[PDB]
């Protein structure tokens, strides 16, 4: 898998690849990897399919929770940290999961917390996690400025799992993107690797490797 | 060293109409390089319109279609009669698999039937319980066989239209009941030919708001 | 364990334990409270028929449970240092998982609760 | 099991 | 180890070599292997000598208990308590036990239990390493209704050979009497059975 | 894999089932595991596929190489010796499983080979996976004085039993009768009762489906 | 995690804190802070372990600051360094054991003395004017052992602390993006902004 | 975690038009040696059914214990336990089936496979398999161990589907069954000349015959073996 | 660890009326690393064409070896191997290392320029041969071209249609293998031409 | 596998099960374990069949080439060319043999060559893992210079426990007769030797 | 031993080569040139096992130096790399095989075309327009098939160059002490000695 | 490889 | 793998 | 440790 988070001016872009694979078989290229906990709330998956899925749908009650006992939308910091407190509880039992918990609260700002099965958490600006991660890295960071316009942050975003989908055998599918503001998340749509390389490759003049 | 686990082979197959829904399933039952039953059905109708399969190691395929066939039971009691919709069993499947995450049941679930919309619905779910809803999904021993080629003739995948310079894609629309049968069983005769734990009979359960039907039909026995 | 319903309902709809409770509370030295505009204070009588007392040493009747929350108190002493202590703990464990430090009305409410499970657990008054 |  | 428990017309006889060895040193070469669980109720024990040993110490308290209460136990009860800690400890026990006792209604019965914890009710029966070697003469040469002094000679035969054969076997044959009468306890040196 | 060898008064007959597998999916439907070692020496192979074909012919060629030496028809005994000194060099490493059978000058012989270089004589002989189904056949059936249209009967009736309990068996009987004083008769497939049903459906594509990228003329020619 | 230095000077305790957390073959984040403030003049860097040492150290921090609520009263350093080794100690025969290394540097206001202690993750405490704890030692100790005088200053601890770096930067394996450093004093704790 | 120590080899059962058929050898083996030669592996329970116990004869015997006790339970406070609330095969089946999941999922199991043959109140023939992992299947022929891979093909050649059941005779069902127990005394090494047969008929009940014996053996053709390749004397 | 399936790819071979065809994907990765978009894996020695999958060091130093054969082959032989024949030299060649094997799976496609006859052939890695005449598969997607082949197969197809059925079979099973795909070639092979396409396919 | 071999007055027999198993099936249930190594010089062949047959392959080899420079071999002689394979190839070798032969000299004689390679001569021998139950029997039963008929019923008697007794024996019983007179094959079928 | 890329651009090949040498918890050396010039226009960069990369590496600059003397010939890039691959191919199947890597960038004068050749140590050749060995990769080609276009001038090629070396700076854990970078083109071999 |  |  |  292949899922990208990074902070600009504009808010926080998510982008995730739709590929899950046992082993070297492809199982599904239709995999919804983001889980919308809540308006202003977006949990990326990576790892264990499974322990991903339950586990962040179980946030999101957690988070319900919390709003109804203290009539106030849950940070983005205490989220994260439910989640991480959780695993460090299964911690040597071999969960497997990569995690970004995306949001914007009025005391934090725009926010971006790293959480993984082993227990890590992080506040940052940019994460990448999954199998190919480091492809995804590669474009974006080279690419990455703080002042891209709300277009460029989304394109770089989807540039950047393409990447990735493209080179790391386990990633691919569909690119799903998402755009969080002051406002909340608002989806910017399901986009097909089958079509959107070779619109890319075309529109861009890239991927001079593949025999056009 | 006891094992606890063993291989019963088999394979399934679900297919999702407009208005219908399909899951089929090999009759054979097998442990190693012989034959335990020739007719051993492993599809079952499991009330409110819902037929659900668990191939693999049939102990634990068994345990788990007898718990949620239990769970409908008591939703009923604990919610007026309520039914069961397939959205809300795929997630209750969800907490029975992955209520078992450190001792998995070694098996991949189906269920199929109608969303509550009216449209056929497939959900597919992996051994501890990340499941998806599709309109198209195999699972079993011949599972690699028969997805790919699914991919090609359900959702018509790798198929543009002629003379278009594969600008165009071949439109995605729904498939009448008699089309899907069709393809499930050149599906299954396809796999029985190429897969030696699979054969024998082939057991179709088909979903429309009228009810839960039946077909059967012969397989090769080698 | 000791299991004894001590509080319980009478026949007029009272639970006499509860009641006896604030009868404690009428007892002992009067605490006010008055919020200002950008402040509160937290005013506390200190009865003086105890003189060669060590105000150095003796347990202060206003208590710190954060550095930015107070709490005051009325009736029985000892009963009110296990009342501090929980909601102490429960300041700090507020501050790790949520990683922010309790609200007044939260920390309220945790106190309160606390009083109210007494109410209705046996072998407790 | 399914990866991601 | 060589044991064996012989039903005959007038009873029941139990037979053991006298032989504990630790890898081939030979800890003790006067043991004795046939154990009283009751007055006419005896085994033979074979395998773990701690095992072996806990096991009867058990059954003669339950079976003591069991008399305060209900009067004499049968044979076939002091099996069955036999048979209920070694199949539920199945996996904790190296004990191969022949149980053998004298009802005045049943006469002379012969339980064995194996490592298993199964319970096998015989006319005789053979049990430890030794035995191996003797199950073609013990077949041939066994026949029911012995009198004493057959079943003594068929016994003293048997494990003479299981001795001469198994390393893990020695010393001098012991032998437990269980008739009407009441229990006799009879021995056998080498210099005897060595030159059958 | 099944194959069996049968004595009749006259003669041999070995017969043989005619699937490959790799794992448990089948590469070929319809495979030949009845070998010529010499024109009146056949042999049938179970275990390692590449291993049973490479020591048959090697055999067959220093069979032929002796024959023309010695100016004399080649003997079982001699193809026997020769294989069974071969595997015992190899210490099992080269896992062949051999039934052999013929006629020559000396008479009518049954022999069966073991990767390890063990040899056996009978009048039925079963090797491979489905020997246990075939050998239950052949125990039960086979009688002192077989005719050959009886032997012929026995033998596939044995192959059946494997073709259908057994799952690493399956597709057709290949049967070879060797009679004395006669030519051996090689029936390739002598039954094939595992035909593939009629297709559902024809899948041939409206050409242009394909989406193609280049198209070159390739230079096969000097 | 990985590189965790500490110099006690005259009036002040340094710590030192690599910014690099790598998992894998990637480099996360290059900004971590390594520290928690258990009081106003106690601070604990930490390394071990992926999750183990936040969880560690956060939970200390709590039963230090709710002590100091408690009290109405600061826990000197040699007391916070004792309390912390005894939940090492009990956590090394625990079913999953800590694996978190620390260092405890602190101003004793009582004393007026500056004091350093090195625990590691088996509960081994140590007072010492300069401790290391990783590979970082191999390098850091005999520089230390040549260059360190008690009676330095301040501004002479961080040149040393700057010399230290330098060696690490040159000879470590691994890039560990440079280092946070804090200073503890009568004054309580303040960050170094440019290192 | 059990290895098992005395074991019983193969149990072979099928249907035929008015009921089924099981039999089972009366050996416990002790692994190569043939130690207990009086071993009785199939327990009638009540009139309408028969359970045919291979593998671990210690918790073969604890399972007998079961279905006795099963009995004694099934007569408390039921007025018609000789009638209409009597013991059915599926009822039985279903109690062991039960029992031996619970036992491999808490990783102690019952080292058996078990087959309950029996007809049911209404007429119809049960025939149904459970082993130490508790997997359950039903075919008009079944068989456990060597009898699987031997008797089982005999069988189906008789009732190869469901709609060969009705033209199968009990004359011809017990003769295919007595066929596989003599191929299995020439082919099973831990097998025995010595074994029990049950028939329960819809109309005749319960049918159980003790102390049957292999015969019409082939051993003649031996006499003209020699050697293994090239010997003639 | 498992030397088949460290650089990954597939080869299909079909007959159809007077024609063959062998189709390859252009993939080379090490495990999850893509590399090369690039990597044929169908080589041709006159009108025979062969076909390997699997360690892509072998499948390089097989197509020297058999290139090396073949032209002293024709040396003394004075005429271009036959598909029938070459299938026997592929097989003496791998069994020669029986006990040190070339981690491949080759598929051996053509037509017997004398008689006329569509030819294909497959083999182990031990050398065995698979001789079939419908379709031979080979590689890490080799169950998914085996149930697209059986089901999308039918025999005596024209080389324009044979093209469609060989080209739909690669592509659905490679794109359901994650070490399979990133490009396709396609050779149509008929008595006295052979044409080569290269296909679109999703670059994941 | 159950194998010996017994010298009597006139000169030696060989006895051995027809039983070969892989597992706990029966490969072949005919097997002929007593090869020709010399026209009057025979062994029995227990342990793997492949080096049991490869061993009396070569041993025939090496006595007719010696039978061709220097006549007749003795049956110490054949012995020792067994004991130098199974010796020295003793690390690559499963093979328990019994040498029996007949002299006009030496008349009938017995050497038993265990896994070792080592050589022991007997009066008679017992080998494979039937011979395990019939020790004790065998020792109490064998007398020297004994009739042709009474060492048949010895031999017959032996094996038919072995038999009964060991899973991985069983079929028929086998015996060759070496005498003065030639060379006699004898077979005896289960409907006999079971209810001995 | 670890990063070696290279970059094939309109008229030459660039390759950049890490200067590191570590061993155990110490960098050696931080100025390691992990080439050979086998012939006037073609140049080997190698990376992987301690002893075995300079061994093999200099063993074949012997045998094509032997070749242009022995011919009064300079061996193609496309010859070379062939030659190398056959020597690995043959190396693998080895008691000891040689665990390295190489790339092999070349400037065929008849052709006037730049060639990079990427080999691992199994002998699997691949003509790439850009390759790398390791775990440079998994960073390096996504980044490329981005910004690389094949008619780029050898300045571009070394302004992408500083890209991918930036990058591996940031996210790499393991320190390499910068790059030596090498241009073959149809003037042969130069070292850009500012980087 | 291949078995049958 | 035949025994004896 | 003891056996009999
Ligand atoms: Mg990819
Ligand atoms: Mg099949
Ligand atoms: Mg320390
Ligand atoms: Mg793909
Ligand atoms: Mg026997």
């Amino acid at each position: 898998t292949t899922t990208l988070a990074f902070r600009f001016q504009g808010g926080i872009i998510v982008a995730v690849d739709s590929r899950a694979t046992a082993g070297n078989w492809v199982a599904s290229q239709t995999v919804k990897k983001v889980i919308e906990i809540n308006p202003f709330l977006l949990g990326t998956m990576a790892g264990g399919a499974a322990d991903c899925q339950f586990w962040e749908t179980w946030l999101g009650s957690q988070c319900r929770l919390h709003e109804l006992r203290e009539k106030e939308r849950i940070s983005v910091a205490a989220a994260s940290k439910i989640l991480s407190n959780l695993v460090y509880q299964y911690k040597g039992a071999g969960l497997s999961m990569g995690t970004m918990i995306c949001g914007y609260t009025r005391k934090e700002g725009p926010t971006i917390y790293y959480v993984d099965s082993d227990g890590t958490r992080l506040k940052g600006d940019i994460f990448c996690v999954g199998s190919g991660q480091t492809f995804a890295y590669g474009v974006l960071d080279s690419n990455y400025k703080w002042d891209l316009s709300v277009e460029d942050a989304l394109y770089l975003g989807k540039r950047s799992i393409l990447a990735a989908a493209h080179r790391d055998a386990y990633s691919g599918g569909s690119v799903n993107l998402y755009h969080v503001t002051e406002d909340g998340w608002i989806y910017h749509g399901n986009h097909d690797v089958g079509e959107l390389f070779w619109k890319v490759k075309e529109e861009e003049g890239s991927f001079n490797n593949v025999i056009g | 060293q006891f094992n606890p686990y063993g291989d019963n082979g088999g394979t399934i197959l679900g297919i999702a109409g407009e208005d219908f829904a399909v899951l089929a399933g090999d009759t054979r039952n097998i442990t190693d390089y012989s034959i335990n039953s020739r007719y051993e059905p492993k599809v079952f109708d499991c009330g409110d319109n819902i037929v659900m399969s668990a191939n693999g190691f049939a102990a634990d395929g068994d345990a788990l279609v007898k718990r949620f066939k239990n769970s409908v039971k008591w939703y009923h009691f604990d919610h007026n009669d309520k039914k069961l919709s397939i959205n809300s069993a795929a997630r209750n499947i969800q907490h029975l698999l992955y209520g078992k995450r450190f001792f998995p049941y070694y098996v991949h679930t189906i269920i199929a039937g109608l969303d509550e919309d009216g449209k056929g619905a497939v959900y597919s779910f992996d051994p501890v319980g990340s499941y998806e809803r599709e309109q198209c999904r195999a699972g079993g021993a011949a599972a690699s066989l028969i997805m790919p080629f699914l991919d090609n003739q359900v959702n018509f995948k790798n198929q543009y239209e002629p003379g278009t310079n594969g600008k165009v894609k071949k439109p995605l629309k729904y498939l009448s009941v008699e089309e899907v049968i069709k393809l499930v069983r050149d599906s299954f005769t396809s796999a029985t030919e190429r897969h030696i734990q699979v054969g024998d009979g082939l057991e179709i359960l088909i979903v429309t708001k009228d009810g839960v039907r039946k077909e059967f039909y012969e397989l090769k026995r080698d | 364990g000791y299991d004894r319903a001590l509080s319980i309902f009478s026949p007029d709809g009272h639970i006499f334990q509860v009641e006896y409770a604030l009868e404690a509370v009428k007892r002992g030295t009067c605490a006010v409270g008055v919020k200002g505009k950008n402040c509160v204070v937290l005013g506390c009588e200190r009865r003086s028929t105890l003189k060669l007392q060590d105000t150095r040493i003796t347990p202060s009747k206003v208590s710190k449970i954060d550095s930015h929350v107070v709490l005051s108190f009325s009736g029985l002493n000892a009963d009110s240092r296990i009342l501090i202590e929980k909601a102490r703990v429960e300041a700090q464990s507020h501050r790790l998982t949520l990683e922010d430090p309790v609200t007044v009305e939260y920390l309220t409410r945790y106190v309160a609760g606390v009083q109210q499970r007494y109410t209705q657990s046996g072998g407790v008054r | 099991f399914l990866w991601x | 180890t060589s044991i064996m428990a012989v039903t005959f017309k007038d009873g029941v006889i139990l037979g053991a070599d006298s032989r504990t060895t630790t890898g081939a040193y030979i800890a003790n070469r006067v043991t004795d292997k046939l154990t009283r669980v009751h007055d006419k109720i005896w085994c033979c024990r074979s395998g773990s000598a701690a095992d072996t040993q806990a096991i009867a110490d058990i059954v003669q308290y339950h079976l003591e208990l069991y008399t305060s209460q209900y009067g004499t136990p049968s044979t076939e009860t002091a099996a069955s308590v036999f048979k209920e800690l070694c199949y539920e400890n199945k996996d904790n026990l190296t004990a191969g036990i022949i149980v053998a006792g004298y009802d005045d209604k049943n006469k002379g019965e012969v339980y064995t239990i194996p490592l298993g914890g199964s319970v096998h009710k015989l006319p005789y029966a053979i049990a430890g390493s030794g035995s191996t070697f003797i199950y073609g003469y013990c077949d041939k040469n066994f026949r029911e209704n012995m009198s004493k002094e057959e079943t003594v000679d068929f016994i003293k035969h048997s494990l003479s050979q299981a001795i001469k054969w198994d390393g893990s076997s020695g010393g001098v044959i012991r032998m437990v009497v269980l008739t009407a009468a009441g229990v006799e306890r009879l021995i056998f040196y080498p210099d005897e059975y060595e030159q059958l | 894999t099944t194959i069996v060898g049968v004595k009749f008064n006259n003669g041999v007959v070995i017969a043989a089932d005619t699937r490959s597998t790799q794992g448990p999916i089948v590469a070929d439907k319809n495979c030949a595991k009845l070998h010529r070692i010499s024109p009146k020496i056949w042999c049938a192979g179970a275990g390692t596929a590449a291993d049973t074909e490479a020591v048959t012919q090697l055999i067959g060629s220093n069979i032929e190489l002796h024959s023309l030496y010695t100016s004399r028809e080649p003997r079982v005994v001699s193809a026997l010796q020769m294989l069974k000194q071969h595997l015992f060099k190899y210490q099992g490493h080269i896992g062949a499983y051999l039934i052999v059978a013929g006629v020559d000058p000396t008479g009518s012989h049954l022999f069966s080979i073991h990767a390890h270089g063990s040899t056996d004589v009978g009048y039925y002989l079963s090797l491979g996976s489905g020997s246990l189904a075939a050998m239950a056949v052949l125990e039960s059936h086979w009688k002192q004085d077989l005719t050959k249209e009886e032997a012929i009967k026995l033998a596939s009736d044995a192959i059946q039993a494997g073709i259908w309990n057994d799952l690493g068996s399956g597709s057709n009987v290949d049967v070879c009768v060797m009679e004395i004083g006669k030519d051996a008769e090689y029936l390739r497939n002598y039954l094939t009762p595992n035909v593939r049903e009629e297709k559902q459906k024809s899948y041939k594509f409206p050409r242009g489906t394909t989406a193609v990228l280049k198209e070159s003329i390739v230079n096969i020619c000097d | 995690m990985d590189i965790i230095l500490g110099i006690r000077v005259q009036d002040s305790v340094i710590l030192a804190s690599s910014k690099a957390v790598t998992r894998g073959i990637s480099v996360l984040k290059d900004s971590d802070d390594k520290t928690r403030q258990l009081s106003p003049h106690t601070l604990m860097s930490f390394a071990g372990e992926a999750g183990d040492t936040v969880q560690f150290a956060e939970y200390i921090q709590a039963n230090i600051q709710l002590y100091s609520i408690r009290e109405d009263y600061e826990l000197s350093p040699q007391a916070v360094s004792s309390f912390v080794r005894q939940e090492l100690a009990k956590s090394i025969r625990s079913r999953r054991p800590y694996q978190v290394n620390v260092l405890i540097g602190g101003y004793d206001k009582k004393k007026n003395k500056p004091e350093l202690y090195q625990i590691d993750y088996l509960g081994t405490k140590v007072e010492l004017p300069y401790g290391a704890h990783g590979y970082s030692g191999f390098y850091t100790f005999s520089l230390l052992d040549h260059h360190y005088r008690p009676d330095m200053t301040t501004e002479e601890g961080l040149d040393l602390l700057k010399l230290c770096v330098q060696e690490l930067e040159k000879r470590m394996p691994m890039d560990f993006k440079g280092v946070i450093v804090k200073i503890v004093d009568k004054d309580g704790i303040r960050q170094v902004d440019d290192f | 975690t059990q290895q098992p120590i005395v074991t019983g080899t193969s149990v072979i059962s099928m249907k035929y038009d008015n009921g089924v058929i099981i039999a089972a050898d009366n050996l416990g083996s002790y692994g190569s040696l043939l130690r207990f030669n009086g071993v009785e592996r199939l327990i009638p329970v009540g009139d309408n059914t028969v359970v045919g116990i291979s593998g671990d004869i210690s918790d073969m015997q604890h399972i007998e214990r079961l279905l006795k006790d099963l009995v004694t339970e099934n007569a408390y406070d039921n007025p018609l336990a000789d009638a209409e609330e009597a013991l059915e095969p599926s009822y039985i089946f279903e109690y062991l089936a039960t029992v031996m999941y619970q036992r491999r999922s808490k990783m102690n199991p019952l080292w058996n496979a078990i087959i309950v043959a029996g007809v049911q109140s209404n007429g119809d023939q049960f025939l149904r398999y459970v082993n130490l992992l508790g997997v359950t299947y039903s075919s008009p022929t079944l068989a456990t161990g060597f009898g699987a891979h031997m008797a089982n093909p005999l069988l189906r050649k008789v009732v190869d589907r469901e709609s060969d059941i009705p033209k199968t005779t009990v004359q011809v069902a017990e003769e295919a069954i007595v066929n596989a127990m003599r191929v299995l005394y020439y082919r099973d090494a831990r097998s025995s000349r010595n074994f029990s047969l049950a028939i329960i008929d819809k109309n005749t009940g319960l049918t159980f015959k003790k102390n049957l014996q292999v015969e019409n053996m082939k051993w003649d053709f031996a006499k003209d073996i020699k050697g293994y390749g090239t010997q003639k004397i | 660890s498992d030397p088949s399936s460290i650089n990954g790819g597939i080869v299909v071979a079909m007959t159809g009326k007077d024609c063959v065809a062998i189709a390859c994907d252009l993939r080379l990765g090490s495990q999850s690393l893509g590399v090369s978009n690039k990597f044929e894996k169908i080589f041709h020695y006159g009108h025979v064409f062969l076909g390997i999958t699997g360690l892509a060091t072998d499948v390089t130093t097989l197509n020297e070896m058999f290139r090396y054969k073949t032209n002293l082959y024709k040396l003394k032989e004075e005429r271009a191997i036959e598909p029938e024949t070459f299938t026997q030299l592929v097989s003496s060649s791998l069994y020669e290392r029986r006990f040190g094997p070339y981690f491949v799976g080759p598929v051996v496609a053509g037509i017997n320029s004398k008689s006329g006859k569509p030819f294909i052939a497959g083999f182990d890695l031990i050398g065995c041969i698979d001789e079939a005449k419908d379709f031979i598969v080979s590689g890490t997607a080799s169950d998914q071209l085996f149930g697209m082949c059986e089901s999308l197969y039918e025999p005596n197809l024209e080389p324009e249609d044979l093209f469609e059925t060989i080209s739909q079979a690669l592509l659905n099973a490679a794109d359901r293998d994650a070490l399979s795909g990133w490009g396709a070639v396609v050779y149509i092979i008929k008595k006295d031409e052979v044409v080569k396409r290269y296909l679109k396919m999703r670059q994941d």
